[PDB]
């Protein structure tokens, strides 16, 4: 069985948290609580293949300014998720955009950018925004929403079919 | 600093900060029902780098804040029914229903062990612990 090693960055209360772990066990976290370093495996289907995912739910603090780059190193795809309720969280992007593609040496690393809490009545960023920032990037887009459920499956699906296309 | 890292069953690892006072299985149940582990099939060792024996097996109500920098590993009792699924293509001829949604499965996936039958689009919300008590 094929793993792939993923990693979750992002801003602080973006919902990396509550999209793992309704990917994971089905549920939704409403009350917040911090990740400083939480990795968790399942096995998925993905496109009539099972393969294993090695998710990685990172610290969206910036107090861990170090061992952020070891795990980007290791990590084969990357979710880039912010919230629509903060803008600072879309341009932040950038530097996550940046700070992995540093210690990864190659414009083409397997990442998807993806837009969470799209359920709240007060959204500040548009889908116009984030489908011009993904071609900015070659990477797709996908809107997510911890609760509903909306699309939290084809984020996961697509940033493996990156990895899929990535590879051959 | 104020944390302890602890390395999970199925090569799974956290990091959690210590309220003190609080035990490790409250510092930990959290992390272990999230990944579909169970608390009662479970202990908490501390991991000895050292000569003969890797770890050693702490109470589960133990002070966390008495554990501090060191780095602890939970694993699975002796022999609990607990294990990874086998998943396998399979087309079902006689009319069969999915065991997420409980929808018309024609062409799914079972796993070999358990018998969990499911649309594709319906493997993640699969749990992630396999029973098998045959
Ligand atoms: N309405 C709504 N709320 C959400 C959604 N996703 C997360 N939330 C909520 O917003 C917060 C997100 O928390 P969490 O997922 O832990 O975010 P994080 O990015 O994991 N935080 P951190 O990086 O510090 O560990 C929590 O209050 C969570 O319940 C969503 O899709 N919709
Ligand atoms: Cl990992
Ligand atoms: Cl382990
Ligand atoms: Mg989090
Ligand atoms: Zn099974
Ligand atoms: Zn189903």
């Amino acid at each position: 069985m094929t793993e792939y090693k993923l990693v979750v960055v992002g801003a602080v209360g973006v919902g990396k948290s509550a999209l793992t772990i309704q990917l994971i066990q089905n549920h939704f976290v409403d009350e917040y609580d911090p990740t400083i370093e939480d990795s968790y495996r399942k096995q998925v289907v993905i496109d009539g293949e099972t393969c294993l995912l090695d998710i990685l739910d990172t610290a969206g603090q910036e107090e861990y300014s170090a061992m952020r780059d070891q795990y980007m190193r290791t990590g084969e795809g990357f979710l880039c998720v912010f919230a629509i309720n903060n803008t600072k969280s879309f341009e932040d992007i950038h530097h996550y955009r940046e700070q992995i593609k540093r210690v990864k040496d190659s414009e083409d690393v397997p990442m998807v950018l993806v837009g969470n809490k799209s359920d709240l009545p007060s959204r500040t960023v548009d889908t116009k925004q984030a489908q011009d920032l993904a071609r900015s990037y070659g990477i797709p887009f996908i809107e997510t929403s911890a609760k509903t459920r909306q699309g939290v499956d084809d984020a996961f699906y697509t940033l493996v079919r990156e990895i899929r296309k990535h590879k051959e | 600093s104020n944390t302890i890292r602890v390395f999970l069953p199925n090569k799974q690892r956290t990091v959690v900060n210590v309220r003190n006072g609080m035990s490790l299985h409250d510092c930990l149940m959290k992390a272990l029902k999230v990944r579909g582990l169970q608390p009662e099939c479970c202990a908490v060792f501390r991991l000895l780098h050292e000569h003969k024996g890797k770890k050693a097996r702490l109470d589960w109500n133990t002070d966390a804040a008495s554990l501090i920098g060191e780095e602890l590993q939970v694993d699975f009792l002796d022999h609990v029914p607990l294990t990874t699924h086998n998943f396998a293509r399979k087309t079902f001829l006689k009319l069969a229903f999915c065991d997420i949604c409980q929808k018309f499965l024609l062409n799914g996936f079972r796993c070999q062990t358990c018998g969990y039958k499911f649309h594709e689009h319906c493997s993640t919300k699969v749990p992630t612990m396999c029973v098998d008590w045959s």
